[PDB]
């Protein structure tokens, strides 16, 4: 097998990331917990960033 | 459509159905087989669910049977229940819904696992060898299914509409009362059942002597022969069988089974000698024959073959009773073979 | 989880009544256009959901050469769907296509299951 | 001893070996199942199998002669085979068939016998054949819309709208002289043929050439025949390879040759020398593979072809492959590249040196067809061995990497990926 | 310890070592086929890697090749290289290593598959039923192992010591010059072969006439025939066959196969009716075998029958060549019957 | 990962050398005797870890009860040792026992294993 598939860390990377098996058919309504992920990853470099000079 | 049933101060009634559409009468390979793993599927009005569930409730339960002759569709119950049961095998009979899922998850499955065990018991692999080089496509037909022969659902049908029929069954029953039989038996769908015609053989079948027939098998080795006998032969090969299974015979720990089997019309006598070494296959069978030949005063097995044929008797349908006393010395004249297991190490007939 | 078994009492009985029929079924018919579903080909026991075990007896159930025509229309479905686009107005399914063909086996198999439910918590008086 | 080549009208061309025990004489149609079209495909295997119906079979049968036919794509041969002293025997039932008969074999209970026999034939191999079904549909969307794509034994479309005036329509306009080579194989002379064909008069449409079509070209493209009824999976992909009289035709049969053909079962196949065997083993990815440089007069198919009962790990099968491909380009180890010219040389001898006259005709007929004359074993070794590593990695460097693919399969394929997975490993990344 | 090798001015050299150890010659059941699935394996001194890793350098393979006679251990090379699969050959002959595991992991496998594909090919199914019914424990052996008889890797081990001798042996070459092989054979390990003595059979094998087998199987249908042919009747049936399997004969489109095969004390001529329905083996057996009693002139495939045998021979070792001229006309005397795929609706011998 | 081949090449030669044999034996035998191993039914072949394909071309060659062997002595370590004990004095593996009874496929394998690496880089000279 492919190393990615093969590694203990990149398997999962591979199965929910590359090799997930998609409905051929879905819109960009459902690009939405993508960008979800994404704000959630914006809130937590920025809000740590600026604790450190919070008070 | 015979009843009868022999009552008696017991719990437990039993009953029966005793049809004749075994494999000899079978259409194609083994279509008894596809229908007598169909009885007790559900009905056009029960669900084998139900039939399950509510006969627990009344303590009973049913059974369908197969052999060369029969498709026995016996139940067992408590007594005081009789019709139920009656009329359950009636309605099997009448009106099983054969719907096309009841095949393909229920009936073709447990047709496949019956086959299963059977490919792993050689005896029996043989005993379908003999019929069908000896009788052939009569009584030489296959037993149970094998896929060799595309029995479709339609097949299946056919097959019932055929067999299930009033002169073509016969009631039977014990610990029941004949009356109450009788009357819930014409009351019950029975009655209403197509009568048709029999199928049953008063005529003697064509028969084969001397033909054989050897398998390739990884198991066991085992070698069986096949004889043709009458209708009056009867009785001599059963204090021959029960002679050879005895202590008498000094022979009986050189053959590990032997028995003759009673149609209407004919019978079986065939001796398997079966072990792992296929070597005493050819030491205990280049003596069998023999012996045999040589001659065998079967009379000293005439107390014994009595008792082992009256407790071997409890259906109360039985073939030629008395028919015992009238026998003496034996001599093996002609016969068929089938070798299996190691077969370029096994005997073969040309020196048999 | 409204049953088919109980979509069957409602809609058989107002199918029957003459004076229903007349109202309903217009309407009825003019729900299943401005559906829009016949026009990715697909007929309406397509639709059903599936991932439930009664489906699932009913799709075992289901004939081959029915379930190869289901796919097709299924992945003809999805195909479509993606181009963002409706079929060629005469690949559409015909009015008189849209037939129940799965209903049976849903009806089938929902008896079933309903008689275990019942058989299984069958009390007794004595 | 270096093969004949003389024209007196009809182009003679011979062979000559003498410890054959039989030869054989024969016609090369330079004109195969690529110069039909659309609807009238099959054509040239209908033409085939009437050939050989008991009919004109039988005919030959009493006289002692066996005849062998078959269609490519770019030629169409009819050969006849006897002993070598019956060389006249031949001769003379080829001129039969050919001039002078016409519809002694084109009856309409004949036709009407053969055209429902190749209804049958192409009736089991699009039924049963997957491994060339699946070879034969990568031809169709690979050269999708020009004249390679049609399948040499025809569809079964095409082949039920086909009556004798179709057999025809296609005899008279490319069964010529100016697109013919008679060929002698096996345990005959240059003399004995050529003598005893300059011995016949006559002349068929003399003049006439066979027309022409849009020449061929190549597409990146798919095509699938997902059955899940199929025990197995059934795959092949390729580039735009090279054509017969390539520059670099030797060079691609040699990166054919590195990985080569696999068969999981003989032991010896799990041996070989192939660095692609290192990853597929473990998992038993595959029950076999085998590759390919298959040349045509205009364009080619550089791939290979797989079956699998592996349906889950299909997508590293594909995967682990066209990345040792890649190699080719950037990393091919030259002890490779001399197991390869040395395995080269030994498949193309058991091509070329069989013991087996009605393969050195096809082979005679179709290569003096195209460039006029054959290239002999030395001359095509002298070509193998002059091969460096350097010719391996700027063929690859423009044919295989980065370039369009061409997948085609059945059976259990839902595990083969997609299109912009499978071409992307066509690469690899760069700094 | 023959040796003959007719070259040529070609590019790929080939190669033989002719053993007498096929079917015929096996201990027990196909432990030939054990042996030829172990050749090329590793001797000790070399190993099966390095064998076929060194071949594919040099640009040459290897392939052993089992049938009822031969065991025939061919190569296959570029010319300048002899010696290198000559003392190969040599070399599995007198040491291949027969270790334990190189049986489990890649002899039994081997042999497993090859089994396989057979029990997927009824013709076959049928040609080992032919042989084992006439000819019987000689030529009647099973080619194929299939574990109904448990050949340990002791057994594999004695039929090498037995089939590996030089009076047993029979070395042949295409585009080898004589003299070369005779040397390198003489200098390779060949020539250190234990010789013993020959199992080659010059006296004519005891046959059965008659003999009738059928056989339960999925897939197409198929029925077979079997002759013990002469040392004489050679060349009729090959004017036969040829003449069966050709335009003339009207019925070569109701035989799917038939052919004899070549001993040098012996054949056998089998013809195989094949089909999915049951029926037209019914329906092409019942005719095929009255047409030849009938009567059939095999003459007019006189000038055929020369052309499919001097096309067919291309190994240096033959039988009979000149023996064509002098056939004229056939019928079918007597003969021995094999049924396979759907038994309870295919003929019998005692309909044909 | 220190190999066994390597292992064989050299404690062959000090086997060998009767100069050394005297020397390194006398101490060897004294070091398998504190390892404490034998006190736990256990061969050294045993103690060899197996995670590794050698080691598992090497079990799968194993002859059967040679297998079932090992088995139990390995079972009968783990139980003893987790019942923080040393077995019954007379269960012990007697010096006589712990003998090399993998060491040959391992070798074997091993041997195999340099083969086919060094078959893979085989590089050539014209
Ligand atoms: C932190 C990981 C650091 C590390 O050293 O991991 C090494 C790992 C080894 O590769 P591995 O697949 O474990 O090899 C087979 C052995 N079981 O190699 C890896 O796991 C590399 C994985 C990269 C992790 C990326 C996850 C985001
Ligand atoms: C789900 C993730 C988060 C959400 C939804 C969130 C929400 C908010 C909101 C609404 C404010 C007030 C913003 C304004 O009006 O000024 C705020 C302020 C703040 N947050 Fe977060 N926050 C998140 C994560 C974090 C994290 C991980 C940190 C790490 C330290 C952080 C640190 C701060 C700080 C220091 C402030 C005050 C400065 C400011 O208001 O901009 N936040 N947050
Ligand atoms: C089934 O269908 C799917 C689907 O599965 C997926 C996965 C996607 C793709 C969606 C995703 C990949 C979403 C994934 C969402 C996440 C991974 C969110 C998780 C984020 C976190 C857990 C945040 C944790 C973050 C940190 C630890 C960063 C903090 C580090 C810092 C601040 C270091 C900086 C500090 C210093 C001092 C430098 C689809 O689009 C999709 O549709 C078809």
């Amino acid at each position: 097998m492919a190393f990615r598939k093969s590694n203990v860390y990149l398997s999962l990377v591979n199965s929910y990331i590359i090799d997930s098996p998609q409905p051929s058919s879905i819109n960009y309504w459902w690009n939405m917990g993508s960008l979800l992920g994404l704000c959630l990853v914006i809130q937590i470099v920025t809000g740590i960033f600026m604790a450190m000079h919070y008070s | 459509l015979t009843v009868s049933a022999r009552d008696a101060p017991t719990k437990i009634s039993t009953l029966a159905v005793k049809v004749h559409g075994g494999s000899r009468y079978a259409t194609k390979d083994g279509v008894a087989h596809l229908l007598n793993r169909f009885n007790f599927q559900n009905t056009n009005t029960r669900s084998a669910l139900k039939l399950v569930r509510e006969s627990e409730l009344l303590g009973g339960t049913f059974k369908s049977t197969l052999d060369r002759e029969y498709i026995t569709l016996k139940a067992t119950f408590l007594k005081d229940d009789l019709p139920y049961y009656v009329n359950a095998l009636a309605d099997v009979l009448y009106k099983t819904a054969f719907k096309p899922h009841e095949l393909t998850e229920s009936v073709l499955p447990a047709a496949r696992y019956d086959y299963a065990v059977a490919e792993q018991c050689p005896v029996k692999s043989a005993e379908d060898q003999l019929y069908a080089i000896t009788f052939r496509k009569g009584l030489g037909n296959p037993l149970l299914y094998d896929g060799v022969e595309r029995v479709s659902l339609q097949d299946i049908k056919d097959f019932a509409d055929k067999v299930y029929t009033k002169e073509n069954l016969e009631v039977s029953g014990e610990n029941v009362v004949e009356a109450d039989l009788k009357r819930f038996v014409d009351e019950s769908l029975l009655s209403t059942l197509p009568a048709g015609k029999s199928l049953v053989s008063k005529s003697e079948p064509k028969f084969f002597l001397g033909e054989e027939n050897r398998v390739r098998f990884i198991g066991d080795s085992v070698a069986a022969i096949g004889i043709p006998v009458n209708k009056a032969s009867l009785a001599q090969y059963e204090v021959l069988a029960n002679y050879l299974t005895s202590a008498l015979s000094e022979l009986s720990g050189l053959i590990s089974s032997a028995k003759l089997d009673k149609f209407t019309d004919g019978g079986l006598f065939t001796l398997f000698v079966r072990d792992q070494d296929s070597a005493v296959v050819s030491s205990n069978i280049k003596k069998i024959v023999a012996d045999l030949k040589k001659g065998k005063d079967l009379s000293p097995a005439i107390n014994y073959t009595k008792l082992k044929n009256a407790v071997q008797n409890e259906s109360v349908s039985s073939p030629i009773e008395l028919n015992f006393d009238a026998v003496k010395d034996f001599k093996l004249g002609k016969f068929n073979y089938v070798a299996v297991g190691d077969v370029s190490n096994l005997p073969y007939l040309d020196e048999l | 989880p409204q049953s088919f078994t109980s979509i069957a009492r409602i809609g058989d009985y107002i199918l029957k009544s003459p004076v229903l029929s007349k109202l309903c079924v217009p309407v009825a018919n003019q729900f299943i256009n401005l559906a829009g579903y016949k026009k990715l080909g697909l007929k309406f026991d397509d639709l059903i959901a599936e991932e439930n075990p009664i489906m699932q007896t009913a799709l075992r159930r289901l004939p081959e050469d029915e379930s190869y025509a289901r796919a097709y229309r299924i992945i003809r479905a999805h195909q479509t769907e993606l181009t963002h686009h409706l079929l060629p107005r005469n690949e559409w399914i015909k009015a008189q296509e849209d037939v129940p063909y799965l209903l049976p086996y849903i009806l089938e198999a929902e008896a079933a299951a309903k008689e275990k439910d019942e058989l299984d918590n069958i009390e007794v008086s004595k | 001893a270096e093969v004949t080549q003389l024209s007196n009208g009809i182009v003679v061309a011979t062979e000559h070996n003498p410890s054959a025990h039989t030869a054989s004489v024969g016609v090369v149609f330079g004109s195969g199942a690529a110069n039909e079209n659309p609807y009238n495909n099959g054509v040239s295997n209908l033409w085939k199998n009437i050939f050989l119906s008991k009919e004109n079979s039988a005919v030959a049968a009493k006289e002692g002669l066996a005849l062998s036919s078959n269609i490519s794509r770019d030629f169409q041969s009819y050969i006849v085979s006897s002993l070598p002293g019956s060389t006249d025997k031949s001769l003379d039932f080829l001129n039969q068939s050919f001039i002078q008969q016409k519809a002694n074999l084109l009856s309409s209970s004949n036709f009407e016998a053969t055209k429902k026999s190749v209804l049958k034939q192409v009736q089991d191999f699009e039924d049963n054949d997957h491994p060339n079904r699946v070879l034969e549909h990568l031809h169709s969307t690979a050269f999708q819309n020009t004249p390679l794509s049609l399948p040499t034994r025809g569809t079964l479309e095409s082949l039920e709208n086909l009556v004798v005036a179709d057999l025809e329509s296609f005899a008279n306009n490319h069964f010529l002289n100016s697109n013919a080579v008679v060929v002698g194989t096996g345990n005959i002379k240059h003399e004995d043929l050529v003598n005893s064909i300059e011995s016949k008069n006559l002349s068929l449409q003399t003049g006439t050439k066979p027309v022409l079509k849009k020449k061929a070209a190549f597409l990146g493209s798919e095509v699938r025949l997902r059955d899940d009824t199929l025990p197995k999976a059934w795959i092949s992909l390729a580039v735009e390879g090279e054509p017969v009289n390539s520059p670099n035709y030797f060079v691609a049969k040699l990166a054919a040759q590195i990985f080569g053909s696999y068969n999981a079962f003989e032991p010896a196949s799990r041996l070989q020398g192939i660095k692609l065997l290192d990853n597929i083993q473990e998992y038993q990815l595959c029950d076999n593979f085998n590759h390919f440089s298959l040349s045509y007069k205009d364009s080619g198919l550089w791939g290979f072809s797989t079956a699998t009962r592996n349906v889950t790990m299909i997508d590293d099968l594909i995967h682990f492959t066209l990345k040792q491909w890649n190699r080719l380009t950037i990393s091919v180890t030259d002890t490779e590249v001399e197991r390869a010219k040395s395995l080269l040389k030994l498949q193309l001898g058991q091509l070329y040196e069989s013991g087996n006259p009605v393969n050195d005709a096809n082979l005679l007929g179709a290569e003096v067809l195209i460039k006029g004359s054959k290239l002999s074993l030395g001359e095509a070794f002298k070509k193998i061995d002059a091969i460096t590593v350097k010719d391996v990695k700027a063929w690859a460097g423009k044919r295989l990497w980065d370039q369009d693919i061409a997948i085609a399969g059945t059976g259990q394929i839902e595990g083969l990926l997609d299109y912009m997975r499978i071409r992307s490993d066509m690469s690899m990344m760069r700094w």
